């Protein structure tokens, strides 16, 4: 009776499952799915100097970003990363032999799903919305939820995705519940599910 | 004797019962086994399910069964069918990397450390048909980089990040049963914490227990060896190496240990159990740009044939992908002035 | 709601288990010419638990104070005389020196670190390297 | 692309596989008489200077196997009337050079051999025979003409120019 | 824009066009050659010179920086620069922004060694690196009345000919393809028929006749047989003659021109008369790259096939391009109304009088508005941003 | 090339092509060019109301009637005569070609033309040359604000007439590059006792009251020129080089930062070679 | 010198200590790997940061951890033009900084270049030959900065003797 956040290729979803069946009230969608980091990608790799169009290297930059693409953890940090050094360069073949090379392009693509406005969608980040999904939720099963969080999709494959959300999810708790209580923070029971199959 | 697999890291390794097959990681996702064909060697086998480069591999010698762990949290317990290895998943329940994994010598079930500052103990139900784990929690407080098991199968060491050496009990009761005393202690629950070393610095890189299992060892990353045998009330001997850390270790004999490590040559180490100290009677491997065997650092060590009680070979793979046969008796002959024991 | 580190208030992070030699002996073996005393006497009680960097330093001085009153060619001699244990004391000291030059002190502190780089070996750099609790 | 050739009918004759074209001449050989004031032979020397670039050409009827032996026979006469004054010399030269015995489809030494069926039996060979040798009398005769300029002992540098050249890299010699 | 107009060099395999921005033509085409001396003490990498001052030069080597639009020496490209800059144009550095043409595909890292250059060495107020295909289709707004920065680019140089579609602005770099002919293989093309029948062309003048019967009497013609029986037939109104002198005995030798004049150019539709490793007829190639593009870029592609370089000068060029291009694309429509009523394709290549430099007049033209000063990097960007800035050029006009 | 020349190319180049078909009786070509020069200086070659057959020269100089006030206009008259007539509106000076009127020889006219800029200059100089040459002493010092920051201050003396450079390094680092110049400019007069002295200032001013700029990238170099540097046979070489030390100056600095590059090429070139070798 | 010898001797031990490294897979974040010693999530990772200085101004700071080393130098400066020489050549390197992959793209504060040695380039390269590039390092930029500082007073000389020559 846990809540799942599925993300594939066309939308991503949060919804929460009770005792056996989906409670179509309270679940929501975020227009900001698999494809949308693709394109994404396309817009960011054009800035760094590589000719690639929209509609022809579509599947190509998918491969790159299925390969090469994750989930930062703390954003400020892998922004470091990338200007101070060059540990996050990987090179890339493209179907015509000239190699390309992607840094920071990696993590900036997906952060777009906790943070839409960069690919000008008006929202509030898969993350606070598993929140608000949540906290609107009965306060009875609640904690329950809040334990049963599992991961479903091609789009939640991202190395460190539930690890973010983790993150999150605590950041939103400690100011959105515990008030600032940095004390009470030890006893927010956040288990993200996220398995192989 | 030195070959080499390949330039890259040899992340692990693992020999079958009779030593005709060895299992190594290629820096990859992959386990390749190889055997031995006149004096040639010849890749037999591909073991391609990890998800993630295998960090740990072990060999049950009598059920000739394989178990592999990886950076993709997962654990893979691989069967022979026929002329190919079939993997099983094993759920760890953790949500870092795996670094570790080892059969207990009984074969019923085998220990995987991780990231996630926990021991995953596992050992299969033939009732609902798969793996489960218990875990090893408190008081490991960073990532469990290795484990070695006690002759009995109960007694655990593990070696971790947060630079300590411990013996944990890791009795399964539904698989054995109630470990005969030990000098370790009597009672021995589920995750019981048996020993712990004292030292504050360097991250315990290997461990190992003697034959007998009454004395423990291991090698930290502050260049130092050490040994704590129960006979002593648990005393433990320590010697500060001049050279860089080693990286892995093994008992040849009750009183000696072989090591490696980043200096890329075996050194010798003996206990005197009457004096308690431990000395250095090293550097076996005595003559890129390098005079030893191995051009970078030596990451595993395993023993051939003899026990850990009467070592005649061991083996050593390294960073710089070579695997490495030594025998003690050809040792002692070109170099007269060493001991063991 | 991002500006905050949850990670500080993780019960999963790292807690390490949480002084000084003697002047007048020091001294009194300095003004005496019997170095190789001087440098012994300073290496004892170091520092290596309190938390007061002003100790820690008073005591980093005095054993500073110590190499430079030496001569050149004194060095290996008292550093030949001192238990594996010391020399790695005295490793730790060298490169709490480095961090202060000062004249041609940091010219003789590499001519120390070189002694004791002989006596104690890489192993006592290592071990400069890994220690938490330190000088 | 390189030029074919228009004179393959649906009632043309075969010799092989080469089409046996009519041909204006007053030298003997199988060759059917001519209706049209045009023949193989014609196309041949028309297209000559533009086909002998091409290096690929592709056949479409057996009428271009005929085409492409006059073609590649042109660059035999050439490299003769090249080195010689006057056009009556180039005439006589002509005569012999038709008279030569080249290589036919299928003994070594023709090129082509895999384009070109040989004859199936002794009667073909010896028609093949004398049906070649024709086309390279009456074309050999009508070249002299038009490499020589008003003004013989003249091998017009317009043609000669086309000697080192080979059609589809290839040769009869 | 202010007071100076911006500095404008396109710098090509054979020849850099550079000028000031707002001119028509180039105030300077010359040879993108250096020649200079072969430890370097005192300033003896000041002794050297470019374009034509450096062709001959009896005590000095000539060098070319730049094969195929690429740039394979730095250290002399820089050097080319500073003559570029300081002898020709006369120009402050510091006072004008650049704009820099690049080669198709040209890589980042080549972009940022280009402003490193700039930048770090003459202290350029502003800079911006075009991509040479949208120069081109601005150049072709000059007609042949609705601008478009969308179609087909045929430049043909001195290097490679490239055929680069072009979707707004901005190059579908899979897509591009090359042709293994340029400039410099037709004039070698015709140095050999002229060695196979005019006698007394001085051999180290070889190139130097061939290149000028290139350039002054080449043409496309419509039919090879018929193009060379009207020769053969009446030879006075084809048949043309050129005179030299003979570099040594200064004697004046003369020479007839003849087939050359349309073999020459011939080459581009039948590859196989020169080159034994290709024969893609150039009409394939545009038709191959344009099928290889999105389907709904297609049509507007082939309707704006525009040309560019010294290359495509050729009298007729365009004509013989559009009708084979026609074929090849009426007849692949042919066999599916067969098969099987595709609505027809309208191809269409552009020739305008800007050509020879069109990549130079759309870059000065473009040099020349507003937009162009907003879309340059400043130099202060460049310093606290970093020289990846330098990595993108916002497309516009 | 290590001295800037004085001429224009595109002026000189601009003007022969077009008297080399007008010489060929061809029909003249429309010509419509503008460019620049050092020092901000702005050029314009161009067909009067159309009239193909006239051609154009016009440069424009934001200082220009600073040195009007110094016989610019005198010495203009002097040198181009009838080719001199109004100038063209935005510019100060312009020059007028008939392509159906030219001298036998066009060298010299065309010469001159290139030399536009020059001439310009050239005023000021033969000015003050001219105040010591009679021993007019006390003149005021000319002033000239060849560029929108900097600066040239000519004064004559006795015997002695002295041009001083208010120049700026944009670049922070180009003013230590530049001292390095400068240093050697300062001891130029070891290797030729003869020649001019040059003196240099760092951030102030030399002493010779006026709205001198101060900071850290701005210096003043200083020429004392002797009368075997002013005199009427020297004196044309000797404007030809003054007016052009400043970017001749600004021109070795930058040439300096690419030689450079050619080394920091070569040498990480070597350092990739090395870390490449430690690869097994 | 007389001191040369011994800093670089005494830098070079420490990087033998320092550059003693293994694959380590992030303990803070699912299937991540990032170098310890540049995160510095994880304090039992990281080693004691150390100093090795000559004198007043040359320096090196060496900062290890379990999977990578950061190495910072402050080269040797004398004067103005030494001082710019130096920016301009450790600007150079740093802006190519994906072809040396062992170079960091910014120094850390205080130091005039940096490297960011990893457990990768440990695996790929012999350990005791990069020890041996960063010490081969440290000595050829100080003659480069050396022989620029040269290369720039022989043209000043000449440039200013060609232009008063001609009066
Ligand atoms: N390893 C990966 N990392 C990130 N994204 C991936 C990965 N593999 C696949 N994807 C993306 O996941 C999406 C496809 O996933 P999936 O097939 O589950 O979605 P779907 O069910 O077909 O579509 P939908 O869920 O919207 O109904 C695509 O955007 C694909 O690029
Ligand atoms: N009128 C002309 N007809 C045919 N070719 C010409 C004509 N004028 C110049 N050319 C040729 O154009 C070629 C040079 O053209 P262009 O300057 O565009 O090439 P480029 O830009 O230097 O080379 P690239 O574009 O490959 O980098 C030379 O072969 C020159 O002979
Ligand atoms: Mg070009």
């Amino acid at each position: 009776t846990g809540v799942v956040v599925d993300s594939g290729d066309g939308v991503t979803h949060i919804c929460p499952v009770y005792e056996g069946f989906s409670l179509p009230h309270l679940t929501r969608r975020l227009d900001i799915a698999g494809r949308d980091i693709t394109r994404y990608l396309i817009k960011l790799l054009l800035l760094r100097g590589y000719a690639f169009n929209h509609s022809a290297d579509f599947e190509t930059v998918r491969m790159i970003k299925e390969k090469l693409c994750y989930v930062g953890y703390n954003i400020e940090q892998e922004q470091k990363l990338a200007l101070e050094t060059t540990v996050l360069v990987e090179s890339y073949t493209l179907p015509d032999g000239r190699i390309i090379k992607v840094g920071g392009e990696r993590f900036e693509a997906p952060e777009a799903l906790f943070q839409p406005h960069l690919i000008n969608v008006e929202g509030v980040g898969v993350a606070e919305l598993l929140f608000n999904t949540i906290q609107a939720a009965d306060i009875d099963t609640r904690s329950e939820f809040y334990k049963h969080i599992v991961l479903s999709g091609g789009s939640t494959m991202y190395p460190g995705l539930p690890s973010r959300l983790e993150r999150e999810l605590k950041q939103l708790y400690l100011e959105r519940v515990l008030k600032g209580d940095v004390e009470k923070l030890s006893k927010f029971k956040i288990r993200i599910e996220d398995p192989p199959r | 004797a030195y070959h080499s697999f390949l330039v890259e890291p040899i992340s692990c390794h693992a020999w079958n019962k009779d030593r005709t097959q060895i299992a190594i990681c290629p820096n990859n996702h992959e386990v390749h086994i190889y055997e031995k064909s006149g004096n040639k060697w010849v890749q037999v086998h591909e073991l391609k399910e990890h998800n993630g480069q295998v960090t740990g591999v072990d060999w049950a010698p009598d059920s000739n069964r394989i178990v592999t762990c990886g950076t993709d949290r997962n654990a893979y317990v691989w069967t022979l069918k026929g002329r190919t290895w079939k993997p099983t998943l094993v759920i760890l329940r953790i949500n870092r990397a795996a670094r570790c994994v080892r059969w207990a010598p009984n074969e019923k079930k085998f220990a995987v450390g991780s990231g996630s500052r926990v021991i995953s103990i596992c050992y299969f139900e033939q009732e609902n048909d798969w793996w489960v784990c218990k875990h090893i929690k408190k008081p490991i407080r960073s990532t469990v980089l290795s484990l070695d098991w006690h002759p009995n199968s109960v007694l655990l060491a593990a070696g971790s990040c947060d630079f300590k050496c411990r013996i944990f009990s890791a009795y399964i009761k539904e698989v054995e049963e109630r470990p005969a005393p030990t000098p370790w202690g009597s009672k021995m629950p589920f995750g019981e914490l048996m020993f712990e070393s004292s030292s504050s610095c360097g991250w315990v890189h290997g461990v190992c227990f003697s034959a007998n299992g009454s004395r423990v060892a291991w090698v930290s990353h502050d260049s130092t060896v050490c040994l704590a045998d129960a006979d002593k009330k648990m005393a433990v001997a320590t010697l500060a190496s001049e050279t860089l850390p080693l990286l892995a270790v093994t008992f040849i004999t009750e009183s000696s240990l072989v090591a490696a490590g980043h200096d890329c040559f075996p050194v010798l180490f003996t206990y005197d159990s009457a004096a308690g100290k431990l000395s250095f009677g090293g550097r076996l491997d005595v003559p890129a740009g390098l005079d030893s065997l191995h051009k970078n650092s030596v990451s595993q060590i395993s023993v051939l044939s003899g026990g850990k009680a009467k070592c005649s070979q061991f083996c050593t793979t390294g960073m710089d992908g070579g695997m490495s046969i030594w025998d003690v008796r050809s040792l002692e002959s070109a170099l007269k002035d060493l001991k063991i024991v | 709601f991002r500006k905050v580190d949850v990670d500080e208030y993780d019960e999963n992070k790292f807690v390490d288990e949480d002084a000084g030699p003697d002047e007048g002996e020091v001294d009194s073996c300095l003004r005496q010419g019997n170095m190789t005393a001087a440098l012994q006497a300073a290496l004892k009680n170091p520092p290596i638990n309190t938390k007061s960097q002003a100790v820690k330093d008073r005591a980093g001085s005095i054993v500073l104070k110590v190499l430079i009153s030496f001569k050149a060619n004194d060095i290996e001699k008292a550093v030949q005389s001192l238990d594996k244990n010391g020399v790695d004391l005295l490793m730790k000291y060298i490169y709490k020196g480095f961090e202060s030059p000062s004249d041609n002190s940091s010219a003789v502190l590499l001519q120390w670190h070189e002694k004791a780089l002989a006596a104690g070996g890489v192993g006592s750099i290592v071990r400069v390297l890994t220690a938490r609790k330190t000088v | 692309p390189a030029y074919h050739s228009s004179l393959m009918d649906p009632d043309t004759k075969l010799i092989g596989n080469m089409a046996l074209l009519p041909i204006r001449s007053q030298f003997k050989g199988p060759a059917p008489r001519e209706t049209k004031d045009t023949d193989i032979v014609d196309e041949a020397i028309y297209y000559f200077k533009a086909n002998v670039f091409f290096k690929n050409y592709e056949i479409k009827n057996e009428a271009d196997r005929t085409l492409i032996y006059i073609t590649l026979y042109i660059s035999e006469c050439l490299k003769k009337l090249q080195k010689c004054n006057s056009k009556s010399q180039g005439e006589k030269e002509m005569y012999t050079l038709g008279i030569t015995n080249f290589p036919i489809p299928g003994e070594p030494g023709f090129p082509l051999n895999a384009i070109y069926a040989k004859p199936a039996n002794k009667q073909e060979d010896e028609v093949m025979r004398a049906y070649l040798q024709q086309l390279r009398q009456e074309t050999g005769l009508r070249l002299c003409e038009k490499v020589f300029d008003p003004q013989n002992d003249k091998p017009s540098k317009w043609w000669t120019c086309f000697v080192k050249r080979q059609f589809m890299n290839k040769s009869l010699s | 824009a202010g007071r100076l107009p911006a500095c404008v060099v396109d710098c090509g395999t054979g020849y850099t066009k550079l000028g000031y921005a707002g001119n028509t033509e180039p105030q300077f085409i010359i040879p993108s050659c250096i020649a200079i001396k072969e430890v370097m003490k005192g300033v003896d990498d000041l002794d050297f010179f470019i374009g034509d001052e450096a062709i001959e030069k009896p005590t000095y080597a000539t060098k070319w920086p730049i094969r195929h639009g690429i740039v394979e020496d730095w250290d002399l490209m820089e050097r080319f620069m500073e003559q570029v800059i300081f002898k020709y144009l006369r120009a402050e550095p510091e006072d004008h922004y650049f704009l820099l043409t690049e080669p198709p595909l040209n890589t980042p890292e080549n972009r940022e060694y280009t402003a490193e250059i700039m930048f770090e060495s003459f202290n350029v107020p502003g800079l911006y690196i075009a991509v040479q295909a949208v120069l081109a289709l601005a150049a072709s707004w000059t007609s042949r009345g609705e601008r478009t920065l969308t179609g087909t680019v045929i430049d043909s140089g001195d290097g490679v000919t490239h055929v680069i579609p072009v979707a707004e602005g901005y190059v579908i770099g899979s897509c591009i393809k090359h042709i293994p002919i340029a400039g410099r293989d037709i004039t070698y093309f015709i140095q050999q028929l002229l060695r196979d029948r005019e006698v007394g062309i001085p051999p180290e003048q070889s190139l130097e006749t061939a290149k000028a019967v290139k350039e002054r009497y080449s043409y496309v013609c419509p039919d090879l047989v018929k193009e060379f029986n009207k020769y053969d037939t009446d030879g006075s109104k084809w048949i043309k003659q050129y005179t030299g002198i003979n570099a040594i005995s200064k004697k004046e030798f003369s020479i007839d021109v003849g087939y050359e004049r349309f073999l020459g150019p011939e080459i581009f539709f039948h590859p196989e008369f020169a080159n034994p490793d290709f024969t893609q007829p150039i009409s394939e190639v545009v038709d191959e790259v344009i099928q290889n593009c999105p389907i709904d870029v297609r049509r507007p592609l082939y309707k704006n096939i525009v040309l560019s370089g010294g290359s495509t000068m050729f009298r007729d060029f365009g004509r013989r391009l559009q009708r084979d291009l026609k074929r090849t694309v009426d007849a692949r429509l042919k066999l599916s109304e067969e098969l099987s009523k595709p609505k027809p394709i309208d191809v269409q290549v552009i020739t305008h009088h800007m050509q020879r430099y069109a990549v130079w007049f759309g870059g000065s033209m473009l040099a020349s508005t507003p937009e162009f000063y907003q879309v340059c990097h400043t130099k202060k960007d460049y310093e606290e941003i970093g020289p990846s800035i330098c990595r993108h050029n916002p497309v516009f006009g | 090339m290590i001295l800037l020349e004085v001429n224009n190319r595109i002026i000189e180049e601009t003007l022969a092509l077009k008297f080399e078909n007008a010489a060929a009786g061809n029909k003249p070509e429309a010509v419509e060019v503008t460019f620049a020069d050092f020092d901000g200086v702005l050029y314009h070659i161009s067909n009067p109301n159309g009239d193909k057959t006239k051609v154009m020269v016009s440069i424009s100089l934001k200082f220009y009637k600073e040195l009007q006030a110094h016989g610019a206009d005198e010495l203009l008259k002097r040198v181009y005569g009838s080719y001199l007539v109004n100038p063209e509106s935005g510019y100060n000076v312009s020059l007028l070609y008939d392509l159906e009127n030219l001298p036998a020889s066009k060298d010299s006219i065309v010469h001159q033309a290139g030399m536009l800029k020059r001439n310009c200059f050239a005023s000021v100089f033969e000015k003050y040359f001219q105040f010591q040459e009679e021993g007019k002493e006390g003149e005021n010092r000319a002033v000239i604000h060849y560029r929108d920051d900097e600066t040239m201050y000519v004064e004559s003396k006795k015997d002695r007439v002295t041009v001083v450079f208010s120049t700026v390094f944009k670049d922070d680092d180009d003013v230590v590059i530049g001292k390095v110049f400068m240093q050697e400019f300062k001891e130029g007069r070891r290797a030729s006792h003869t020649a001019p002295q040059v003196l240099f200032s760092h951030r102030e001013p030399p002493l010779e009251d006026t709205d001198a700029a101060v900071g850290d990238n701005i210096g003043y170099i200083t020429f004392v020129l002797f009368p075997r540097h002013t005199n009427a046979s020297a004196r044309d070489n000797t404007i030809n080089l003054i007016h052009t030390f400043r970017d001749y100056l600004h021109y070795h600095i930058k040439c300096s930062k690419a030689y450079i590059h050619t080394r920091m090429r070569a040498k990480t070139s070597d350092f990739l070679k090395v870390l490449n070798r430690a690869r097994p | 010198t007389a001191t040369l010898r011994p800093y670089l001797s005494a830098v070079r031990a420490t990087l033998q200590a320092a550059l003693c490294l293994e694959n380590f897979s992030s303990q803070v974040v699912e299937r991540h790997n990032k170098p310890e010693v540049e995160v510095r999530s994880s304090k039992e990772l990281l080693l004691q940061p150390v100093t090795i200085s000559r004198n007043e101004k040359e320096k090196v700071l060496i900062e290890g951890s379990i999977n990578s080393v950061r190495v910072s130098i402050a080269v040797k400066q004398a004067d103005e033009i030494e001082k710019i020489l130096c920016h301009k050549f450790m600007r150079f390197m740093m802006m190519r900084a994906e072809n040396f992959f062992i170079l960091r793209r910014k120094p850390v504060e205080g130091y005039d270049i940096s490297f960011l040695i990893t457990n990768f380039h440990t695996e790929q390269m012999y350990k005791h030959k990069l020890v041996d590039f960063v010490i081969h390092f440290m000595e050829e930029i100080d003659k480069e900065i050396s022989e620029m500082k040269l290369s720039v007073n022989a043209r000043a000389r000449i440039v200013a003797e060609e232009f008063l020559k001609n009066f």
